């Protein structure tokens, strides 16, 4: 057990483990804004452009571009793609800078307008490019498949819709429906169709095995983002949106996402119910089922406020 | 290429600082000892110092000196101020390296401004350009990201070692380049010599960490995944893939882990003529999933009710290629579902003692698809266990009925049985929870006492047996192994005796004595 | 659900309105649009589809009932029942058929019961424009290439001299017209076009290539391509056919070479088909006339499907170098 | 067998035997004048032992029927030569070859 | 010499001479494995500057010692002399 | 019809032994409908 009788090679590949663990990964650097804005100026091209302002487009342009040619590339399935993800990872974190701010604290009315017009200034930095395109082209190619590349393609969306932007909504409203395709809202059903709710059988597998030495309520964020992702799309009170959602005109087929979500949220009543019963007994309820009980009642609490925007505005 | 050199550079100073500080905390841990031994005058901070941060989990130990980063933390490390003070200028050296903190001073400089320039002077048409022109700039603006990506490829090896290290890199080498090339005959050759010569190195069984950093056992599974998919054309393949993954499973824990990860396959492919085979998928699970507690709970049941439905067609249809050889048809297939047994009671017995959870949804599985008994014990036909093993026995007797020998039916209806009754006998719920009065374990219990009768056991236990006799003249004669009944059989049944239904009275326990 | 099989057109009997909405019972005629036959109640056969000379008001005649009792339709959302004029019955599943079960097929004889059964309703679904022109000009094409095919069989093995084929003529330049009309139809999109919608042109592409595939199309290319290759020249084929149809025969061979091409290019699974026509196409690459097409079709596949290739043996390598030979 | 004809004149008396190295630039080519080998595009000696039979018989009673310096053809037969199993790709199934050799370098 | 042709000769000589050589150092160039040797622990992050005085200068790309292990390049000279003889894998 | 939707009038029920996990079956085997908890199922039209 001591380092020093341990032979030194397995000393060095723990020590190797320990400082990636402890140093490396809690170090913090931040590149995402600088890196944006790098690439978003256009250099000298527009200086010696005089019949159009920027012909070309910018390098940004370019990258959000070529992400969107290969979203609209005819693929059965999607495929794995750190870059795409790092990409959008980036973008994201860019511009939720505003959104996130980079005790009784009176914030002004001058101080907020101009928060909210730095949040407003960064999403155009993305939409005027593609990125309100992009997003639905990769959810559309996503085919209702989970994984890390619906995630940061969520999360992108969430970020650019971000306090409501009328004008992200119209352009996605206004691409939805001159494409008027099925896809987007195909993957959309299906993405919530494969939510998760509480398990009791994977809970008492779960408690037996620690005792013996979370997966009760994974994907979790993914059901908060994608909820989240809704009632952005929703905010606003935009009738044209909401009445989109319930149906959509001039498409073969309708999907009825506001239904839909009622759905979810019953099962996930059901799932607390079954909770209820199983701790009701018991005099005490233990940490592990707190925890439960405060992961679903956080992802209903975000149902509860989905379909709230979604008849918020009078919607008959 | 010049990216990737800077990225092997910077690693292989980590590596060397490693090596140094390793080195250093090693010799400071050996001199503190030294001192706490012989200064022991506080009983109780002794004990304190020899619970925490000393002779304890190393990985613990390391993690706990190197805490000094946090303020707070510093004075808890009992590292010296030298020694935090070299890691501390470690770490802002590696981070000055990385670039974290006008003509070009840096490859990392002139390779963003080159990007920035191709992409602001035109509008680039080459999708292939424009992505390799985005990834050299996310990889210049992200240096300590890389080399956080880089460090699990990482590893550290004796100087001892690096003769068979290289023998095992180009044996591995071997095995990739023949992934690129269609499987033949001498691909096939190539690949039996390559997974023996790997078996046979020392160091592969000495650094499972080693190997699984290499992922050969991904390798591997593409080699079956293609042989599984070409058919069998190949069955060295699929043998020699077998055999190499359950010897990974047997070497650690871990690696029995990662080859879990790949279950839900591994039971697909599954089937009975691949089954068949002397190393097979179901071997290879079975080998992930035995004598690990938490594995076995981790079990899906999905993966259980596809086994069950394998069962059940096997014991629903007879055996393809057994009639096509031209065995005399029983109408359904028991050496199929053996192994399928087998699974069922790794996946139920573990270290002796029974998984209530994994019992329960196979017994459930079981009494939902009745076809899974064949003949006897079932719904229809309603055949008494002990008749079947009498019929048995004597097509086993007849060689008209025995004969198409190399398969013998007969010995297959009595594996099949045992196989059956030995998992339903470690599927009884345990003797605790019984006298506790678990609803369940009850309902359980009384199911199986419902299914198995205490008589038929009990005359199938009292079933004779043949004793060899040397009746030619200086000639042992003995029975056929393989072909007729053997106290395995018993063994199982009596299993499922002191299970389920146990020794309760004495004159019940002599009557059993003397049958 | 996909394939044109599953496309009928409902006719009011009334000659006057016929675009008028469906009224509830108002009788109507059930076409096959691909097939181009009736749906019709007979004695002998039951419910059968019938020729157009066959079709009458007595028996191709349905309605659209409310319900089931005795006693303006929205395309969807219907809960129409087909009833034959003229008697009680109403169209339903057969009885489960252990049979059909043991095979797995969906095909419930359809069978008209006075009786019927709960699952009697059914929903109506218009197709595209796209789908139904394609359906048209499947049915026209089959009719016009079995037209061709049974004029080449009709003077097979008997030699011409000096009068012409006694029986009807080839549809000569009808054929012709047709094959250049469906080349046209088949080409491939340009690649000026931007990525988009070229993409979406290639979908509508590989969808009509699988239709006319699972019609049926490319086996009766085949069929006409190896009646007409029976003939080894211009003048063989005259001396059966008539000097008038001799000067078509080269022109007609390498349009239905090209329209095989355009079929199969670009679509893997019609590509595949061939995995057992590798003799069909090595055979026919020594042919003096739509040498260049054969080839052209032989690339495609070999381009298109890995196992195609994997076939490929000694004999057929042999043969491709002796065409450089 | 192998035909050996002279080209040029060598030193006629250092004949190699049994267990020694020779080298030699030769040129190789099929009966109907197409050339297959030159190691003098390689730019370096071709070496080979007499006596453990690495290269085809008729090439080594060639070598051995020369002296050192001596600049000879060699007419080699299928029989002697790779014959109906020969290079695929490179030699036909039925071909005599022949090659000008020129001993140096004896050891 | 034409464009093409020169491309097709340069393509054909890198095919025929280092096509697999260099397919089996960029498969091995993934992993980084590295012995404890003098060699390596002789390697600095941050070389020290000749003139002196000079810190963290970055060494150039290629031109540092490495110690990784990697696996040597085997190669067979041609020949067809030779007489023609489970089966080893033939050499570049 | 799945689980967790409200039966209604008119609709088949597959009744199941809560201890001994056992379809209410009619058996006919015998030659007269017996009434029997057994492992096959059979449904059950639920009228009041």
């Amino acid at each position: 057990t001591p380092l020093y009788n341990l032979p030194t090679h397995r000393a060095c590949n723990m020590f190797l483990e320990s400082y990636k663990a402890a140093w490396i990964l809690t170090e913090d650097h931040s590149f995402e804004d600088r890196m944006i804005d790098d690439l978003s100026k256009a250099g000298e091209q527009e200086e010696e452009e005089e019949e159009v302002e920027e012909k070309k487009p910018d390098p940004l342009h370019q990258l959000v571009l070529h992400f969107s040619r290969t979203a609209l590339t005819e693929k059965s399935k999607l495929d794995e793609d750190y870059l795409y993800m790092a990409y959008a990872d980036i973008m994201a974190k860019s511009c939720h800078l505003e959104e996130g701010g980079e005790e009784e604290v009176e914030v002004s009315f001058e101080e907020k307008e101009m928060e909210k017009q730095r949040l407003l200034y960064q999403q155009s930095r993305l939409h005027t490019r593609g990125a309100a395109e992009m997003v639905l082209q990769m959810i559309s190619a996503c085919k209702g498949e989970t994984g890390a590349m619906v995630s940061s393609t969520l999360k992108l969306g969430i970020s650019i819709l971000n306090g409501g932007n009328a004008e992200v909504q119209q352009k996605m409203l206004d691409y939805l429906k001159d494409k008027k395709e099925v896809g987007f809202f195909q993957s959309i059903q299906a993405l919530m169709q494969t939510c998760s709710v509480l398990d009791l059988n994977a809970f008492e597998r779960q408690n037996k095995a620690e005792g013996l030495g979370e997966k009760v309520m994974a994907d979790d964020e993914f059901t908060q983002d994608l909820f989240r992702f809704l009632q952005l799309l929703c905010e606003g009170h935009n009738n044209d949106f909401q009445n989109y959602l319930r149906t959509q005109t001039g498409n073969t087929t309708t999907i009825n996402i506001i239904i839909c979500t009622v759905d979810y949220l019953l099962r996930l009543q059901e799932s607390i119910s079954d909770f209820y019963w199983y701790y009701s007994g018991k005099d005490v309820i233990e940490e592990q089922g707190k925890r439960n009980f405060s992961k679903a009642m956080s992802v209903a609490k975000q149902v509860f406020n989905s379909l709230t925007e979604y008849i918020q505005g009078p919607c008959t | 290429y010049f990216c990737d050199q800077e990225l092997q550079h910077r690693v292989e100073s980590l590596a060397a600082f490693a090596e140094r500080y390793v080195d250093k905390l090693q010799a400071n841990q050996r001199s503190r000892y030294a001192l706490l031994m012989r200064a022991f005058t506080m009983s109780a901070a002794e004990t304190a110092r020899r619970t925490r941060e000393f002779r304890s989990p190393p990985q613990e130990q390391i993690n706990m000196l190197l805490h000094f980063k946090d303020e707070a933390d510093e004075e808890d490390c009992p590292l010296p101020e030298d020694i935090r003070q070299d890691l501390q200028d470690f770490h802002q050296d590696l981070l000055a390296h990385c670039g974290i903190q006008k003509k070009p001073q840096s490859l990392q400089e002139l390779v963003s401004h080159m990007v920035v320039r191709w992409a602001q002077e035109d509008y680039v048409q080459s999708p292939e350009l424009v992505r390799a022109m985005f990834s050299l700039l996310h990889r210049q603006y992200d240096g300590l990201g890389e080399l956080l990506r880089a460090l699990p490829r990482a590893y550290t090896i004796s100087p001892s070692s690096v003769e068979d290290t290289m023998s095992l890199l180009e044996c591995l080498g071997q095995i990739r380049s023949l992934l690129i090339v269609q499987m033949g005959p001498q691909e096939e050759n190539l690949m039996i010599q390559s997974i023996g010569n790997i078996m046979n190195n020392k160091v592969f069984y000495q650094h499972p960490n080693l190997m699984r950093a290499l992922g050969m056992h991904e390798t591997v599974m593409e080699v079956m995944v293609n042989v599984l998919g070409g058919g069998i054309r190949f069955p060295k393949m699929v043998t020699s893939c077998c055999r190499f993954l359950c010897y990974f499973c047997r070497i650690s824990r871990q690696n029995q882990r990662s080859m879990f990860d790949h279950l839900s396959y591994l039971l697909e492919n599954s089937g009975i003529g691949l089954g068949m085979q002397g190393s097979t998928p179901l071997d290879v699970a079975a080998a992930s999933v035995i004598d690990n507690n938490e594995l076995a709970l981790a079990l899906q049941e999905q993966d259980l009710e596809k086994v069950v439905s394998y069962l059940a067609g096997c014991g629903l249809q007879s055996c393809p290629m057994l009639l096509a050889k031209g065995y005399p048809d029983i109408g359904w297939n028991p050496c199929g579902g053996e192994r399928y047994l087998d699974f069922l009671r790794f996946a139920v017995f573990v270290n002796g003692e029974s998984v209530e959870e994994n019992a329960n949804v196979v017994v459930r599985l079981l009494i939902r698809k009745p076809e899974c008994f064949g003949p006897a014990l079932r719904g229809e036909g309603g055949s008494g266990l002990l008749a079947a093993i009498e019929e048995a026995i004597r097509i086993s007797e007849d060689p008209a009925r025995d004969g198409p020998n190399r398969v013998h039916l007969g010995h297959a209806i009595m594996s099949f049985y045992a196989a059956l009754i030995d998992l339903l006998g470690r599927c009884a719920p345990e003797m605790h929870l019984i006298q506790a009065g678990k609803g369940e374990a009850l309902r359980i219990r009384a199911i199986l006492r419902s299914l198995v009768p205490l008589d038929d056991l009990v005359g199938i236990i009292s079933l004779p047996l043949q004793i060899p006799t040397l009746g030619k003249d200086g000639a042992l004669v003995q029975p056929k192994m393989s072909a007729s009944f053997v106290p395995d059989h018993k063994a199982s049944m009596v299993l499922f005796l002191d299970r389920v239904y146990g020794i309760e009275n004495q004159d019940f326990l002599l009557h059993v004595l003397d049958v | 659900c996909t394939h044109a099989r599953s496309l009928w057109r409902l006719e009011p009997l009334r000659i006057s309105w016929s675009g008028s909405h469906l009224r509830w019972g108002q009788p109507l005629r059930i076409r096959h649009v691909t097939t181009g036959r009736y749906l019709a109640l007979t004695e002998d056969q039951g419910l059968v589809v019938v020729d157009a000379c066959k079709a009458h008001t007595k028996a191709t005649s349905f309605c659209f009932r409310v319900s089931k009792e005795k006693l303006e339709i929205k395309y969807g959302e219907s809960l129409c029942f087909v009833q034959h004029v003229a008697s009680g019955l109403w169209l339903t599943y057969a009885a489960p058929d252990p049979k059909a079960l043991r095979l797995g097929v969906l095909k419930k004889k359809a069978i008209l019961h006075q009786e019927g059964h709960m699952d009697d309703a059914l929903f109506l679904t218009r197709c595209q424009q796209e789908e139904s022109q394609a359906a048209r000009m499947i049915h026209s094409t089959a009719g016009l290439y079995n037209q061709f095919i049974k004029g080449l069989d009709s003077f097979s093995g008997k030699p011409r001299g000096s009068g012409p084929p006694a029986g009807p003529a080839l549809p000569i330049e009808a054929v012709i017209l047709s094959l250049q009309d469906l080349i046209g139809y088949f080409e491939p999109p340009s690649e000026e076009l931007q990525h988009e919608e070229k993409q979406s042109k290639l979908r509508s592409l590989r969808n009509r290539q699988s239709l006319f595939q699972e019609e049926g199309m490319l086996s009766l290319v085949l069929n006409c391509i190896d009646r007409l290759n029976v003939y080894t020249t211009a003048a063989h084929f005259a001396e059966y056919a008539g000097e008038e149809a001799a000067e078509s025969w080269k022109e007609i061979v390498n349009l239905l070479y090209e329209l095989l091409a355009s079929l199969i290019r670009g679509n893997r699974a019609n590509c595949a088909l061939f995995s057992t026509n590798l003799d069909w196409v090595v055979s026919k690459l020594d042919r003096l006339e739509a040498s260049s097409g054969i080839l052209e079709v032989l690339y495609c596949v070999l381009i298109e499907s890995p196992e195609v290739l994997n076939i490929i043996q000694e004999n057929h390598i042999k043969s491709i170098i002796s065409l450089l030979d | 067998g192998v035909e050996i004809e002279t080209i040029s004149p060598g030193d006629g008396r250092t004949f190699p035997k049994k267990g020694q190295t020779c080298v030699v630039h030769y040129t190789g080519m099929l009966q109907n004048g197409k050339k297959f080998d030159s190691s003098r595009d390689r730019n370096k000696p071709f070496k080979f032992r007499i006596g453990k039979q690495e290269v085809i018989k008729g090439f080594e009673e060639g070598a051995a029927q020369m002296s050192l310096g001596q600049r000879a053809k060699l007419t080699c037969t299928p029989d002697v030569a790779y014959g109906a199993t020969g290079h695929p790709g490179v030699i036909p199934p039925n071909a005599t070859l022949i090659f000008d050799v020129e001993l140096l370098n004896l050891e | 010499l034409p464009g093409p042709l020169r491309a097709g000769y340069y393509d054909l000589l890198i095919s025929i001479h280092l096509e697999s050589a260099c397919r089996s150092r960029r498969s091995m160039l993934s992993e980084y494995i590295v012995p404890l040797t003098p060699e390596t622990r002789a390697i600095t992050l941050f070389p020290p500057g000749r003139k002196g005085g000079n810190a963290r200068r970055h060494g150039l790309p290629g031109v540092g010692v490495t110690t990784s292990l990697r696996p040597p390049h085997h190669f067979s000279p041609p020949c067809f002399v030779a007489a023609l003889p489970e089966a080893p894998a033939r050499l570049s | 019809r799945s689980e967790g939707e409200k039966v209604r009038v008119g609709d088949d029920l597959i009744l199941v032994s809560v201890s001994s996990e056992r379809y209410l079956h009619l058996s006919t085997a015998s030659g007269e409908l017996q009434v029997d908890a057994s492992f096959m199922q059979t449904l059950w039209n639920m009228n009041p």
